[PDB]
């Protein structure tokens, strides 16, 4: 796998060149907005379990054929298979956020994962939507001013963002 | 891992065709060679699949399909014939 | 399908290195061998026909309840006679096959691999094809090293059905 | 191991022992080697009798429906391996017998034994054996394609030292077994992996002492590894807590009463 | 795997007959040319270490795109696999000369060689390049006049040269 | 495990001097003795079946408290173990004649084989009894004047002999 | 412990027969090589301690890293406890001599020998050397033909060389 | 086990010293004193069957309360009598053993050591194995040297039981 450095390294090594000013520039910038980065994964991280029930409380409130006898999430043992989904998705993406790629996220929760919920019947539209309610949800608690120092965050709200996105854009 | 196991529906079996098996400091770990890199194709069941879709990304192989099955046998897998 | 050869190479490979003189030396020996396993093949491909014979009557000679009792698993008919003909020139074939190849390999995959289901569910006595393989271990008639090998897939096939 | 100390510790064969590896388009005679080494590791080179060696498993790899890991899977998870391992044995003795016939290899520690025990207390058996199976040692060590092996001899990656001695206290020897009379066998680890220690090995040619005019009148001396206290009657200083006594057969049942008598509890008797 | 006995055992057994006189007799000229394939085995072999590494040197002398940052053989990992290759590949051809038959290059080597190839992104072209160089070099080494025994032993050479063309039309 | 040339070479590394010419001499005159030797083999693997068998029923006649219903032989199972041990001993002891070393019998089939015997309640003496009726059937056999060419052959009778005497002695 | 009598009575009282006529032939070849035994044991016996300085001077010859400082048989103590190894080797053998059978020497002085020389950091393969020149030595005084009646006696010289074998095995 | 060789060998090794010329001189008498023994030995094998029926018998007419009375230390039943005869034949082996070896270790090995518990708790008299040493005594028709050699290891016998 990658992270936001290593990236940069594996590009620079298919090139065969030194990393240029500009570079190790946009490098220290990310180093310098790390702390930033640390925060939203230490805050996605706090409140992952509560983000998950609370995007499945909203996902089967929105979308009731889901928890019906015979919808994909009905039954505790697939019920408890979706809500191990949301939480292993939810980490996935606090996996990239931390790395500061998204090589994590494709080459490990993604990959596959289209053809595995074709393959087991799960609808793929209703888990994007559980990834767009755990996107909501994260974005609110990253962005929460209290209890914090202030500053400006909207380039890794975008990244986090970019990275929910990327999760549910692999599923449906 | 999952709450699929100790379940009847979770010997549904599936096959997993998975890509670009390479060594790799994720792969320096084995103490075998690996010989194939084209399309490997593994049987797995339901209760086992979140432990070889783990397996299969850990060592940096990037799956291309999965088949349903609909049986507990691996019998439609006809791949090493 | 075991010879000098294929063993020496899987050998080799299971090792993941290079043909050392190990594996040159199988080949020597069976080199050496060889010829004589050929002339081998070649006398009993000509007498096969009359040792199929020999083999059968003397099966039915030590074992006379399998020319009169009624069944589908005994030569009371012509049937089951034609049966245990063809059964005695399948283990000759093999057995010729061995010969060519060197090693017990053909009596492995053709005959040996499966055999007691076979004797188990069709209900054949081993001791039968026991008394054909004995009857061509006494007739065969080669000397030196053709008859060495000749004694080898002979008892070899005796062993495994015994 | 090399020569010199693997002639002492008779752990020569496994040494020279060669993975197999069921390479694709294999011919019929190394499915039915790799089938036969699965039957004699994974079954603890057990007699396996016609009767019970799984036909369907051995035609799903003759089929190649199946890789080896299956194999080996499906031959722990059925009757054979739950009768000869599981049901007439202890948790300690079971977890250390999946350890040696699927990982090839003695337990570590005693959390490993908490969480193989845990396993199988929430998941059953079939979850407890997969534990090992679909395992990353596993997956190293043997993958998909090589027959299982005894790596406890050879340095591992991230093994323990302990491991190494351990080994010699689950692996017997090249002709012995893990069947005990009436299929019930105690495990010779609990004292230690609870305890995180290591005992002295003395397997085959190392078990031995010399003999000289000290062994009575039958040639042979015997070997007590004897945990120590302090006597109540305080007579005798004791120096150590674990001690070792070379003791003749004409005094074998003496220094038994004597250990007896002063309370100490009797670990280990061999040959010597 | 199949040696030049098992192959027309095999052959016989689908037919169901015995061996005839002319295949014992192709069979004892196979064994007359048998210490000839020895010495060609035993030769490559010797040499083995050395035909791979000129082969190599060639191969990146005049294909110097595969070594470049970036190539296929960039990276002392993907040099070793390089490497590695070139080994199992010669070996498996002095395995096939060591039966007489390519069962053992064509089953265990060259089965699924080349869409491993393409999954990897490995230039099968360069592949059939070094497979050839290693050809020319072997059998250079097995035609040397000096040290052995005067014959004739074009039949041993192509068909060495048969098993190369095997190795290299796999990978192209 | 040794041949009979690798034990002279583990002894000679360990002391690191080269083989004497006495030590040369005694191994070219087991390669003289290695035809008999290959003859002696041969036999006994060709006549393994009727060894066991003509040594199992002679055992029982000896000792009828072992298939006498509560003896070790008793039970298809158990008999059938048994046989597999009796032709595993013979099979080993071919093995420690074809190498001419008993190395095979000390680290394979006598490995643990007394320990496993007293944990299963094998009564070992009986086992020490079928070696020797195994030993004076196999003597027979490969001492058989009938279909071979004359020789002396004592010297690989007695090695075999030893070999049957340090299987017997060790599971007595 | 045993002698050449007493293992046969043993192994016979193991299978609860009587001696058959063939063993006590065999015995009685043993007492009619008797005088010749008694006689070999009593010139190894006589010629004991030039056996063991002869020896013990040779192999310090042929091995000079034991003596240097440092050295295994360096300080008078480990050198004195080296002649007095040599000297209960010997003493052994000539027990096994005397006994005809090899239970005193195995069972008495081999047994763990191996264990106590490794722990001691003892080099066994010097210790073998040192046995196997007081074998040659031993066995050119037995078979030395001045001041004795003559007669064949390679029976009970090949004797003493396999209970010296097994003394240098045991140690190798 | 004791033999003269053993206890030259025991002696001399409790000692720390090589063999002298006394265990020369014990091995050349156990040497001279050991033909007679292995032809006394013989002999009883020989007339081993004879000698342990006609001992069993004897013991049965000097102890008639043995065949008649109910009891499992009797032999009134064919088990008592196969016991009794496997005793017999036991203390003959152990003799003909002793007659090998040259010595009483075979009887001080595998039956005098314990007899007397073996006697106490089965209920089995001594005075029965006396009167079959006796017998054996009576009948071994051994004559000159190996006479003194079996007398010796049957007195032994008795007077352990006696
Ligand atoms: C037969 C003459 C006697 C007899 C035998 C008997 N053996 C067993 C069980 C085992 N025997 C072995 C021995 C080996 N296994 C090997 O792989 C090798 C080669 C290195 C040897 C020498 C082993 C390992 C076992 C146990 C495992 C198994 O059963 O496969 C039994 C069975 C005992 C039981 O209760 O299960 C028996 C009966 N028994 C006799 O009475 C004869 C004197
Ligand atoms: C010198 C004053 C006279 C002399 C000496 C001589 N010595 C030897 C042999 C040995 N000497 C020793 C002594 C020691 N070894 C030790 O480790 C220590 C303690 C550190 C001591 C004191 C030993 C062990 C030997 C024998 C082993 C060996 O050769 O090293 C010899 C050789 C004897 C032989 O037979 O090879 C000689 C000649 N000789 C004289 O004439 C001087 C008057
Ligand atoms: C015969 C003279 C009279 C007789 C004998 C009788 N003996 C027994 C039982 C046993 N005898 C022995 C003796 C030995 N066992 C040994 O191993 C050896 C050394 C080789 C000896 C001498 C033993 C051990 C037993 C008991 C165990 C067993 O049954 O084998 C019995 C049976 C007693 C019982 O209670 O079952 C009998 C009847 N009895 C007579 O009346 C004769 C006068
Ligand atoms: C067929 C097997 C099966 C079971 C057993 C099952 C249980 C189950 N009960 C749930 C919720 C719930 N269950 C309750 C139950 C109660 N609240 C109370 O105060 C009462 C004391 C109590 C009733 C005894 C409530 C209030 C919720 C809603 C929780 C929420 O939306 O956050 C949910 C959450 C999803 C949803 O809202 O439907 C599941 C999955 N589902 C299944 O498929
Ligand atoms: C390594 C990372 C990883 C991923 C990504 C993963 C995904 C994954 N989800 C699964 C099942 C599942 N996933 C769901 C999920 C849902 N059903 C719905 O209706 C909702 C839309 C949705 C939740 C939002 C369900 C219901 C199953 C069980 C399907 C079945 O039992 O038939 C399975 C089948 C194996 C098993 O559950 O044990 C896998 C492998 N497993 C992993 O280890
Ligand atoms: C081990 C646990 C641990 C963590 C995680 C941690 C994080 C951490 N975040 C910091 C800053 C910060 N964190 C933020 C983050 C934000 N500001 C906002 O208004 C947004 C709501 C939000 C984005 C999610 C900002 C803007 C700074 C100051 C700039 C910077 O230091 O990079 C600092 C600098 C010290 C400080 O001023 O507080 C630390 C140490 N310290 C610890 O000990
Ligand atoms: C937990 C981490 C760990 C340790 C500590 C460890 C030690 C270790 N050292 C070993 C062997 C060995 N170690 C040595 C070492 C030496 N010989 C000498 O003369 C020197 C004094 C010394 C080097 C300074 C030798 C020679 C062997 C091989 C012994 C043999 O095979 O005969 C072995 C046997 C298995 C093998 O050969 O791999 C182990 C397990 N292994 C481990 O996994
Ligand atoms: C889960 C239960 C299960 C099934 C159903 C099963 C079927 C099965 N049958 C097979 C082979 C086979 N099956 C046959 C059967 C026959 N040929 C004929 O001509 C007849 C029409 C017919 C019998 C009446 C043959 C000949 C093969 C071997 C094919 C070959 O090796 O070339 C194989 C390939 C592996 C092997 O050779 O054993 C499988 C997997 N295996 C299983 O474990
Ligand atoms: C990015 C990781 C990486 C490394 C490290 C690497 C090393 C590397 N160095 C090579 C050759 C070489 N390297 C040298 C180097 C030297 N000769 C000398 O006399 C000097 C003292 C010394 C320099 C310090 C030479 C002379 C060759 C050519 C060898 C040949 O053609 O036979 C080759 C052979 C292939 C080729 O010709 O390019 C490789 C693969 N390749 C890699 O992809
Ligand atoms: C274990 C190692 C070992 C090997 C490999 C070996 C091979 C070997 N090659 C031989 C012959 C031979 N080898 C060749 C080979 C060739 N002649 C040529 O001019 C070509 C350059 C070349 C083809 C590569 C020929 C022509 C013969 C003689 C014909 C024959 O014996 O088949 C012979 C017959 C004895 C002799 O005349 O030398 C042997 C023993 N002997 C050994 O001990
Ligand atoms: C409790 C499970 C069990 C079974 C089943 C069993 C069978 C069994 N039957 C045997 C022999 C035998 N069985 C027979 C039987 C017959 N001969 C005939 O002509 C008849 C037609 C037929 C009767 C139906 C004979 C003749 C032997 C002796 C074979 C021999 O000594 O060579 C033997 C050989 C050992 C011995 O002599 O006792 C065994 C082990 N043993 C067991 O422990
Ligand atoms: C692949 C099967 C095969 C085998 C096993 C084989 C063995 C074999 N044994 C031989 C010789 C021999 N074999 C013996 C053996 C014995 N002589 C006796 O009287 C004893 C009964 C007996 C000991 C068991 C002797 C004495 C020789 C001649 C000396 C020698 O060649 O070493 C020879 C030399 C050629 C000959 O004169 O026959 C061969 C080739 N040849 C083959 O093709
Ligand atoms: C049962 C009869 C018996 C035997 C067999 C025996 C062997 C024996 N040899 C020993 C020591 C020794 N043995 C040697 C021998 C040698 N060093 C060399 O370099 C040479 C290769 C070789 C002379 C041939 C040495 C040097 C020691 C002392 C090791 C030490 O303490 O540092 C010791 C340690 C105890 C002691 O200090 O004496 C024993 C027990 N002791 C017995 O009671
Ligand atoms: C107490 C001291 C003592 C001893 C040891 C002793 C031994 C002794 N050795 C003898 C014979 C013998 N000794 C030998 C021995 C040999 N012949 C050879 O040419 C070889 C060099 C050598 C083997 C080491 C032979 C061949 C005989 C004659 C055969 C025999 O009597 O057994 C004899 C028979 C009488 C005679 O002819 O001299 C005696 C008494 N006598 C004693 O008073």
């Amino acid at each position: 796998m990658f992270d936001v450095f290593t990236r940069v390294v594996s590009q620079a090594d298919a090139r065969g060149e030194y990393l240029s000013g500009s570079q190790l520039d946009a490098l220290s910038a990310t180093v310098a907005e790390g702390n930033k980065r640390i925060d939203s994964v230490n805050r996605i991280t706090g409140n992952a379990s509560a983000i998950v029930s609370n995007a499945a409380r909203a996902l089967f409130a929105e979308q009731p054929q889901l928890i019906q006898p015979g919808g994909n999430a009905y039954t505790s043992r697939r019920m408890a298979a979706c809500l191990r989904d949301m939480e292993i998705i939810l980490r996935y993406v606090t996996y990239a956020t931390f790395t500061g790629d998204a090589s994590v996220l494709e080459d490990r929760c993604l990959n596959g994962l289209r053809e595995t919920y074709v393959a087991l019947g799960v609808p793929g539209a209703s888990v994007a939507a559980g990834v767009q309610k755990m996107k909501e949800a994260a974005l609110d608690i990253v962005n929460d001013p209290n209890g914090i120092t202030r500053g400006d965050c909207s380039a890794i709200v975008a990244e986090i963002a970019g990275y929910f996105d990327r999760a549910a854009a692999a599923v449906a | 891992a999952t709450s699929s196991r100790q379940s009847d529906a979770g010997n549904r079996l599936f096959v997993y065709e998975v890509i670009g098996l390479s060594q790799s400091t994720m792969t320096d770990g084995l103490d075998y060679p690996i010989r194939r890199s084209g399309s490997t194709f593994i049987t797995v069941p339901l209760k086992r699949m979140n432990q070889e879709m783990r397996r299969i990304t850990r060592m940096g192989g990037k799956i291309v399909s999965i088949k349903p099955l609909e049986g507990d046998s691996p019998l439609p897998h006809t791949e090493g014939i | 399908m075991k010879t000098p050869l294929t063993e020496a190479v899987s050998t080799a490979d299971s090792q993941g290195r290079f043909l050392s003189s190990t594996e040159l030396q199988i080949a020597f020996g069976r080199l050496r061998q060889a010829n004589a396993g050929l002339q081998a093949a070649k006398a009993l491909t000509d007498n096969a026909q009359s040792l199929v014979n020999g083999a059968a009557q003397a099966v039915y000679n030590k074992f006379p309840y399998t020319t009169q009792t009624q069944g589908n698993n005994f030569a009371a008919d012509q049937r089951g006679k034609d049966k245990c003909a063809r059964d005695i020139g399948y283990y000759l074939r093999i057995v010729t096959y061995c010969l060519v190849a060197g090693g017990t390999g053909p009596l492995d995959e053709y005959l040996i691999a499966g055999i007691d289901e076979i004797n188990r569910t069709f209900d054949l006595s081993p001791s039968w094809y026991v008394e054909a393989l004995k009857y061509i271990k006494a007739n065969h008639g080669l000397s030196g090293d053709a008859r060495d090998e000749a004694n080898s897939y002979l008892d070899y096939a005796i062993n495994a059905l015994s | 191991t090399s020569l010199v100390s693997a002639q002492r510790l008779g752990i020569v064969a496994v040494d020279e022992a060669i993975p197999l590896e069921l390479r694709s388009r294999s011919t019929e005679e190394e499915v039915d080697a790799v089938i036969l080494a699965v039957y004699r590791q994974v079954l603890g080179n057990d007699h396996l009798m016609s009767q019970e060696r799984l036909t369907s498993a051995e035609s799903l790899l003759r089929g190649r429906e199946i890789s080896v890991r299956d194999f080996v899977r499906a031959v722990a998870l059925s009757e054979v391996y739950r009768q000869k391992f599981f049901h007439s044995n202890p948790q300690n003795r079971f977890i250390e017998l999946n350890y040696k016939h699927l990982l090839g290899r003695a337990p570590y520690d005693q959390s490993e034994i908490a969480f193989h025990t845990d396993l199988y207390h929430q998941g059953g058996y079939e979850a407890e054996i997969n534990s090992y199976i679909d395992s990353v040692e596993y997956t190293e060590n043997f993958g998909d394609w090589v027959v299982p092996y005894f790596r406890g001899f050879a340095t591992q990656r991230n093994q323990k030292t302990v491991g190494f001695s351990r080994s010699f206290q689950v692996y017997r020897g090249y002709a012995t077994s893990d069947r005990s009379q009436g299929n019930g066998s105690r495990s010779r680890l609990t004292r230690e992996l609870a305890r995180n220690t290591a005992s002295p090995v003395y397997a085959g040619s190392t078990a031995e002492s010399l003999r000289g005019t000290s062994a009575g009148s039958r040639n042979q001396m015997y070997r007590l590894q004897v945990i120590q206290g302090a006597a109540p009657g305080r007579g005798t200083r004791v120096r150590r807590g674990k001690a070792e006594y070379l003791v003749s057969y004409d005094n074998l049942s003496a220094k038994l009463q004597q250990i007896n008598r002063q309370g100490d509890t009797v670990t280990m008797i061999s040959l010597a």
